[PDB]
């Protein structure tokens, strides 16, 4: 279903330089103390990356643009940026892959989604269990289908810096979906913090639908209210 | 090729034959379509199935309006009709390149690795020649060929076992010959191999 939240404050686009992040392994090649040049799609040092605060009365998930490839980025402690959809105009016509993992398994299914204009999930603010989602009500015209390795996963409230940061690559190249991962932890309120961290391929998903903007996919703790945890979004550059 | 484009730089296999009997219907075929009017272009490996009502300018639209067509074309069939209009079922076989582990064998009978030099080893995609040592070389599960310098292929993770081993080649050289006067002596020309003994 729609269902929309009333008060929706707006980003301030509170920008953050990309210091030493967005650096993956470009290929499935052992190379052992050595210098190397690659022409590839990386995210340039000290780029301009738009935070996303998530705070009581702002609730950040805007239509961002894909252009070429993106960096993500999720300062958590609760993993509450669990969601990712890519979508041409993020409508009913439209080919959007989604890409969410429901807290025990990683599941991505492309279709013409009915997307609607705020996805959730009812969380319990106290408890910290999912009980729904409503992301999707219609799938027709479905291309993909994928179901991953199953994880445990943790979603109730903390206080206090940040102990988790998933640092994801999306690039969008002859209809697949090159998906990185990397980990480290970190201890920050806001800044996307300087240091440097090298991400892994999980997925070259043979998508090939027409992604220009996308989305991320929060976990509200639910009249709502968010815990903080902030993300950030950088572009990939030749 | 405006609806499926295939890139110059990945490529696989294209196959084409013909459905005269099948698809050719002899009162007429109209499953098939494609868009003959888009927005810009296609990206290779990568299609619109969306039935989106075409305006020249950008507008949205619902026909017959002026200049509000549908992109999708009537694309029917006849048994009588030329070899030039006839269907033909395309299937395209893209492969990867990118060496993950494999798939597709085509099968030979795999034999067992040995340390012994001079193997014709053919893994996966490698269809060199060398010297089969164990190594201890790191190897992230998500990358399974070695390359130290250059072009060349250093290391290898075995694909049954996942051995870690380097490959040395076939241990080469030159070869020099020390000779005295052969007015002097034709006794025997004394060489070298720049290898190991
Ligand atoms: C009221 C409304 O706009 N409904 C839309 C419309 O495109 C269609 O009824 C359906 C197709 O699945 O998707 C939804
Ligand atoms: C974006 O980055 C450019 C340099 O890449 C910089 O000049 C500009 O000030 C940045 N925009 C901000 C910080 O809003
Ligand atoms: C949601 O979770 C179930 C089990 O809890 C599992 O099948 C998978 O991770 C998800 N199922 C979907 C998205 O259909
Ligand atoms: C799904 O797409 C096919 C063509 O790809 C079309 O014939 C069909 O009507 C579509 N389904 C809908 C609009 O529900
Ligand atoms: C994707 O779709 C949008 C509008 O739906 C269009 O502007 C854009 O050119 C398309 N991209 C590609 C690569 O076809
Ligand atoms: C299959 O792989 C396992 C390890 O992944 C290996 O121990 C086993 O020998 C392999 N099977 C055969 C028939 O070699």
């Amino acid at each position: 279903r729609c269902t929309t939240f009333d008060d929706v404050q707006a980003p301030n686009y509170t920008q953050h330089t990309s210091s030493m992040r967005g650096v993956y392994y470009p290929d499935e090649i052992f190379r052992s103390d050595t210098l190397y040049l690659t022409q590839d799609l990386f995210l340039p040092f000290y780029s301009n990356v738009t935070g996303f605060h998530t705070i009581n009365h702002t609730f950040d998930n805007p239509v961002i643009p894909f252009k070429d490839g993106i960096y993500f980025a999720a300062t958590e402690k609760s993993n509450v940026v669990r969601g990712w959809v890519f979508g041409s105009t993020m409508n009913n016509k439209s080919q959007s892959v989604i890409i969410i993992n429901n807290s025990t398994n990683v599941v991505i299914r492309a279709c013409n989604f009915e997307l609607c204009d705020n996805p959730f999930f009812a969380v319990s603010k106290p408890m910290g269990t999912q009980t729904h989602t409503m992301i999707f009500d219609n799938a027709f015209n479905c291309t993909f289908e994928y179901i991953s390795d199953a994880f445990s996963l943790d979603v109730s409230e903390k206080s206090g810096n940040f102990k988790h940061l998933r640092e994801f690559v999306f690039k969008n190249k002859d209809g697949f979906l090159y998906v990185y991962k990397g980990y480290q932890p970190i201890d920050v309120v806001r800044d996307l913090p300087s240091g440097f961290n090298t991400l892994k391929p999980i997925f070259k998903l043979p998508l090939g639908i027409n992604i220009t903007n996308f989305r991320a996919i929060l976990t509200a703790f639910s009249t709502w209210g968010t815990s903080a945890a902030a993300y950030f979004v950088g572009y990939l550059k030749p | 090729d405006y609806n499926y484009k295939l890139p110059d730089d990945f490529m696989g296999c294209v196959l084409a034959w013909n459905t005269r009997n099948i698809d050719a219907t002899s009162t007429g075929n109209y499953n098939y379509k494609y868009r003959y009017l888009r927005h810009g272009k296609l990206r290779p490996f990568e299609r619109d199935i969306s039935n989106v009502p075409f305006s020249p300018d950008g507008k949205p639209c619902t026909p017959p309006a002026l200049n509000c067509y549908w992109p999708l074309n009537d694309y029917g069939f006849y048994t009588t009709t030329g070899i030039g209009y006839q269907p033909y079922r395309v299937v395209v076989l893209s492969f990867e390149l990118l060496n993950a582990p494999a798939t597709v064998c085509g099968p030979k009978l795999s034999t067992d690795l040995i340390k012994n030099q001079c193997v014709n080893f053919n893994f996966n995609g490698l269809t060199g020649t060398g010297v089969l040592t164990p190594s201890s070389k790191r190897f992230q599960p998500f990358q399974q060929f070695g390359r130290d310098v250059s072009d060349f292929t250093d290391s290898v993770r075995d694909p049954k076992t996942s051995e870690i081993l380097d490959i040395s080649p076939c241990s080469f050289g030159g070869v020099s010959v020390i000779t005295p006067g052969t007015n002097a002596s034709s006794e025997v020309a004394v060489l070298y191999q720049d290898v190991n003994c």
